[PDB]
């Protein structure tokens, strides 16, 4: 995937879209929740998640 | 020339030496020869990712190809013109050069090296805007029909494109 | 005029204010002194130039060829005179007038372009003479004098948008909207950049891109940028020209301040020392800072100073006085508090404030119907 | 009445007779950069301009030095 073509952006949009389905999955029942309770599901950092969410 | 460029050795003297080939071909006044030397040299600038003089010198090559004969040679440079506007991510000029190569190559039975590359690039055009993956999957599917059993890196990237789209 | 002596004579601003860049700027001015009858411009700005030793050598040669080609345009004008023709006298008067743009004197060029302005057989030639006042009005930086003939040549065109005539006037709309600080109506002017081209009469195409990246980059939001240019392939072509511009779009759009302020000094030093782009360099900085702080501060309700100082890559002492100046001075949001040393906005700007944006016009209409009451009986 | 405008205008002619076209031309040094630019913006730009005309005018060149020191 370092020799991957311009379609790496399409793969990244597939990744971010599955991330979007994750976000509209777990946040959707939650009015107000811990960020590590909800990122502990996905075991990822809150930095990029905060950036994509806030974006 | 092609067997010298596929070796991939000392590309600095390759472009200048190709300019000595265009210089020599014009010195003996061989027009179609230096048209072929520009036709491969613009692929060398496509490999160098030098999109300024490839599009500029290739466009000046189009000014002497739209007037002259050998319409199948225009399919190469409007094909690679679609490759360089897609590489610069310009969709209307890639669709216009694509469609011009289609209506140029509609009368000519192209080799499947050239015939399948139209739909191979076309799927990247349509799935670049992601309009219809049925049509785009038809483009990479028929592109796979063209690249079947002729070249194994082209075939493994062809099925990479089928599983991709 | 439309000569390259316009752009060489446009380097006098960066020749003027620093003493640093006045070496190459005087180099191509002294080298360009033999070109397009350059005598009276550097004789005018000769106080901004060197001494009189080698200056008095070439003035004597330019001053006589001035009158030689001038009187050949005069005798050629007289041989164009007393003869049946319109465009012969139009072009003799016009080439005389562009020659008077070459000497840089709009006394005889005002009346000369006025005479061939009266010899306009069509309005298209009239708009050509108009643009011949616009191109020297750029160097002359008049305001109303060059909006007068575009106001009068604006109405009653009726001949359709031409290819670089109407496009050239649209570029000139880009010119005076670079001059003026109206921006959200300057946002429509560069939309012809599909059709804009290298215009050596005024401005290079890549410099047109370089100047429209500011009004787009500051004056437009993320639906505006994502709508026009991030969608648009025209900037996708010309982003390969300079790698900085791609950083100032992608890192700004990506809201990465630690690199954008590291690179924003190039926008600062680039932002000054420019002809038409100078005096607003205080405004673009501050306006871009508050637009960035509104960009981060829009999606964020409460904010620690730690992640903020990490985000901007700056000490807390500067963002302290920043947003304190941006409550009253910048006027971005509701009051920010430091009882917990944490940025907290409220921003009730939707529900009731959506209604109370109209109480200003309610009071202005109230005083205007008090003016209507002042109409009563006298 | 508007005849009490007359001694106030005699005061105005004394104000214009303080400096004769020294402030129109010298302040026109700022007006030639400021003419046809909307002066509501020139109050904000004049506000932060005159605020930073004393110190730290550009100052974005200095923040890169404020990175390692702060």
């Amino acid at each position: 995937l370092r020799d991957d073509p311009i379609i790496s952006t399409h793969l990244a949009k597939l990744y971010d879209n599955l991330l979007e389905q994750n976000l509209i999955r777990v946040i959707e029942p939650f009015s107000r929740v811990q960020i590590e309770h909800i990122s502990s599901l996905i075991k990822l950092s809150k930095a990029d998640v905060e950036r994509k969410l806030s974006q | 020339l092609d067997l010298f460029l596929d070796m991939e050795a000392a590309t600095g003297q390759e472009v200048e030496l190709c300019l000595e080939c265009i210089e020599w071909a014009k010195s003996e006044k061989r027009t179609f020869l230096r048209q072929a030397l520009e036709a491969r040299l613009v692929s060398l600038y496509f490999d160098t990712k030098r999109y300024q003089e490839a599009l500029h010198l290739g466009s000046q090559l189009l000014r002497e190809l739209k007037k002259m004969d050998d319409k199948a040679l225009l399919v190469e440079v409007q094909l690679l013109e679609s490759k360089t506007y897609h590489a610069l991510s310009n969709l209307p000029k890639a669709r216009a050069a694509l469609t011009s190569a289609r209506t140029t190559a509609n009368a000519i039975y192209c080799p499947p090296k050239l015939q399948a590359t139209l739909d191979m690039q076309s799927g990247i055009i349509h799935a670049a805007e992601e309009k219809d993956w049925k049509t785009a999957y038809s483009y990479f599917y028929e592109a796979f029909e063209g690249y079947d059993s002729i070249d194994s890196p082209k075939a493994i990237t062809s099925l990479k494109y089928m599983l991709l789209c | 005029p439309k000569n390259p002596d316009l752009r060489i004579a446009q380097l006098r601003f960066l020749l003027s204010l620093p003493e640093h860049r006045g070496d190459a700027a005087v180099r191509d001015e002294l080298m360009a002194a033999v070109r397009d009858n350059n005598m009276a411009p550097y004789y005018e700005a000769l106080c901004k130039s060197l001494d009189w030793q080698i200056d008095v050598d070439l003035l004597n040669k330019m001053k006589k060829a001035n009158e030689d080609e001038l009187k050949r345009l005069d005798e050629e004008l007289e041989d164009a005179e007393k003869n049946l023709g319109e465009s012969e006298i139009r072009d003799a008067m016009m080439a005389k007038a562009e020659y008077l743009c070459r000497i840089g004197d709009k006394e005889g060029a005002l009346t000369a372009f006025r005479k061939t302005y009266d010899k306009t057989v069509a309005l298209g030639h009239r708009l050509d003479i108009v643009f011949y006042l616009l191109r020297i009005g750029l160097f002359y930086m008049d305001n109303d004098l060059i909006t007068r003939n575009t106001e009068k040549a604006k109405s009653l065109i009726e001949e359709g948008g031409d290819w670089d005539r109407r496009n050239r006037l649209k570029v000139y709309q880009g010119l005076y909207c670079v001059a003026i600080r109206d921006f959200k109506q300057a946002a429509e002017l560069f939309l012809d950049t599909v059709s804009t081209f290298t215009s050596y009469e005024l401005m290079d195409y890549k410099t047109f891109v370089t100047y429209t990246v500011y009004v787009s980059m500051i004056a437009l939001e993320r639906p505006d940028l994502r709508e026009k240019v991030i969608k648009g392939a025209e900037i996708l072509e010309v982003l390969h020209s300079l790698p900085a511009v791609r950083q100032y779009l992608f890192s700004l759009y990506e809201c990465r301040y630690s690199v954008f302020f590291q690179s924003l000094a190039v926008v600062e030093q680039e932002m000054k020392k420019d002809w038409l782009f100078a005096p607003h360099y205080r405004y673009y900085v501050r306006e871009m800072r508050i637009h960035a702080y509104s960009q981060l501060l829009e999606s964020y309700r409460s904010l620690t100073l730690g992640y903020m100082a990490e985000a901007f890559g700056v000490g807390v002492e500067f963002i302290d006085q920043e947003l304190s100046r941006f409550i009253a001075a910048g006027r971005l949001h509701c009051k920010i508090d430091k009882v917990n040393e944490i940025v907290e906005t409220n921003r009730p700007d939707s529900k009731n404030w959506q209604y109370q944006e109209t109480i200003k016009k309610g009071d202005l209409l109230l005083n205007r119907v008090q003016k209507l009451s002042r109409v009563i009986n006298m | 009445m508007s005849e009490k405008k007359q001694p106030v205008d005699l005061g105005l002619l004394e104000e214009d007779d303080e400096f004769e076209e020294f402030p129109a031309e010298d302040w026109a040094g700022l007006d030639e950069d400021e003419d046809a630019h909307v002066w509501e913006d020139n109050w904000d730009d004049d506000n932060v301009e005159d605020d930073f005309s004393n110190q730290l005018r550009a100052e974005l060149e200095k923040h890169g030095y404020k990175m390692e020191t702060s």
